[PDB]
């Protein structure tokens, strides 16, 4: 696709020419034929002058070449300097176009860890641990001793506290002011038939 | 498994070629056997170019080749989907977000639009950056803000990482961004204007690619502004955020929209403008809210309609937009002769 500007750069030439010469229509596809006729005719150019200064063992093609090349490709050179009061006096020279740019980027990890590592080879670049290399994940340590059996005296305190209140609303209640169901409702006495089996089992 | 049968052109269509030229009046074997023939020579030609662009090396066939051609029981402790390199390049980013070098926050932002098949410092990053924008909010500091609303877009132009199973904890993060109450200072408003153009900007650029589906993206967000919109005693911040959401829709959204909210606004307006006894934080806020939200609006209607009659165009709209909306009519005629 990007090769194209140039050529429609000659269909350019191609309209300037035109307009030296005058014609106010033209038929498109026919235009746009004798343009490659044109880059045609520049390559023939270049085919000759190619395989002819390579009749000397050096290449450059300098002048006289040229005049022999076109005087082989038949043209009358007399009308070059005559032309140019056509050419470079009559027409105004298009200029080219060419954008190209370099971009920035930035992506800056800290990881490179074998510059030319066994392979040694100092001309590479290597790219980071970011992307290629990976790890292992273990990430619950929670060692600390004070507080693990803070947690875990605490978590027994709970489910004393909880079976307490459980029992508490549960059973036979009697309390310690007058109707705390909410702070303590201590559970009644039971008292049962055989205290001895039970008080001295283990 | 396959048959290659001649391709031969129709030869009365041969013939017409033929006698295009005068020719005589032909038989249709003779046309017959000249398509076969040249059609030997073309699939010859044809098996020839594919030998130049075979050894050439690209499966595309140019006219050039052819030119060429014609030379002729406790379980596991678990582990994260991170590795430990990549969470540390992914404390690198948050700090980045953090950070006061802009050439930090260049690095960042790069990083994040062109790191393909990351894909798995997803969501856990986005999750708890959302939560962070909640927290933020809260904490109302635009530079977190900022720094925030760049990083999705960095996040939105990172081609490979797609959004589809991920957006719904991160929409209305930009949306509570928009709204309201951004407020670090009342003389430091300004930038929270800016902050919420930039992040109608961005839902914008989401809008473009999601509301095929289900349509919570265009009926949703257009609903909630219309609504929105309608809720009246609310700050102006939220009427900002609204209509400059609306405006990032499009052309025809607020061709639609403020097609009566010209002068439904107008009147808005003019219930601010020669308004109040003295509320100048509220004044100065909403003026120049209704500045930019008019001559923003101001091309649609210039593309709809004919920079004639700006006298009768102010009637038409409500005369406050009158003559800024000819000034920006008068800008738009220039922006036309600039083409």
């Amino acid at each position: 696709n990007y090769h194209l500007a140039r050529r429609r750069t000659l269909q350019v030439v191609v309209s300037s020419l035109l307009t030296e010469a005058g014609f106010e229509s033209a038929e498109k596809a026919s235009v746009e034929t004798l343009t490659e006729m044109l880059q045609s005719y520049i390559s023939e150019i270049g085919r000759s002058a190619k395989s002819y200064c390579e009749h000397t063992a050096r290449t450059q093609p300098t002048l006289s070449d040229i005049v022999v090349t076109l005087v082989e490709m038949g043209f009358n050179v007399d009308t070059l300097p005559a032309y140019a009061k056509r050419s470079q006096r009559m027409v105004i020279t298009x200029x080219x176009x060419x954008x190209x740019x370099x971009x920035x980027x930035x992506x800056x990890x800290x990881x490179x860890x074998x510059x030319x590592x066994x392979x040694x080879x100092x001309x590479x670049x290597x790219x980071x641990x970011x992307x290629x290399x990976x790890x292992x994940x273990x990430x619950x340590x929670x060692x600390x001793y004070q507080v693990l059996r803070e947690k875990a005296a605490s978590q027994r305190r709970d489910v004393e506290r909880a079976l307490t209140r459980f029992m508490a609303k549960t059973g036979e209640t009697q309390s310690l002011f007058k109707d705390d169901v909410s702070t303590f409702p201590l559970i009644a006495a039971r008292p049962f038939t055989i205290p001895y089996l039970t008080a001295l089992l283990p | 498994k396959l048959k290659l049968s001649n391709t031969v052109l129709p030869s009365e269509s041969m013939k017409v070629v033929a006698e295009s030229m005068g020719i005589a009046q032909i038989q249709e074997e003779t046309c017959q056997l000249l398509t076969d023939e040249v059609s030997y020579r073309i699939k010859e030609i044809a098996q020839d170019a594919l030998k130049f662009m075979h050894m050439g090396k690209r499966q595309k066939l140019t006219t050039s080749d052819i030119d060429y051609a014609l030379k002729l029981x406790x379980x596991x402790x678990x582990x994260x989907x991170x590795s430990v390199e990549q969470q540390l390049y992914y404390k690198e980013i948050t700090e980045a977000c953090v950070g006061s070098c802009e050439a930090k926050r260049a690095e960042a932002l790069q990083s994040i639009a062109t790191d393909p098949g990351l894909y798995q410092m997803l969501p856990r990053f986005s999750t708890f950056i959302s939560e962070g924008v909640r927290v933020n909010v809260v904490q109302n500091n635009l530079a977190l803000l900022i720094y925030l609303m760049r990083m999705v877009k960095a996040l939105m132009d990172n081609p490979t990482l797609y959004l589809e199973k991920y957006v719904h904890e991160l929409i209305p993060a930009v949306m509570t961004c928009i709204v309201s109450r951004q407020l670090c200072l009342r003389p430091d408003v300004d930038n929270h204007w800016a902050l919420r153009d930039f992040a109608a900007r961005l839902v914008a650029q989401i809008c473009k690619h999601f509301s095929t589906t289900t349509n919570n993206i265009q009926s949703r967000i257009t609903k909630t502004f219309t609504k929105s919109w309608v809720d009246e005693k609310t700050p102006w911040t939220t009427r900002y955020g609204s209509i400059a959401g609306l405006a990032e829709l499009g052309h025809d959204v607020i061709k639609t929209l403020i097609l009566p909210r010209l002068q439904q606004e107008g009147e808005r307006i003019r219930s601010v403008l020669d308004g109040p006894v003295l509320s100048n934080i509220d004044r100065i806020g909403a003026d120049h809210v209704q500045s930019l939200l008019l001559k923003h609006c101001a091309p649609v209607l210039a593309k709809l309609r004919p920079p004639p009659d700006n006298q009768d165009a102010y009637r038409a709209e409500f005369g406050s937009l009158g003559p800024l909306l000819c000034s920006q009519v008068v800008k738009a005629r220039a922006q036309a002769a600039l083409q």
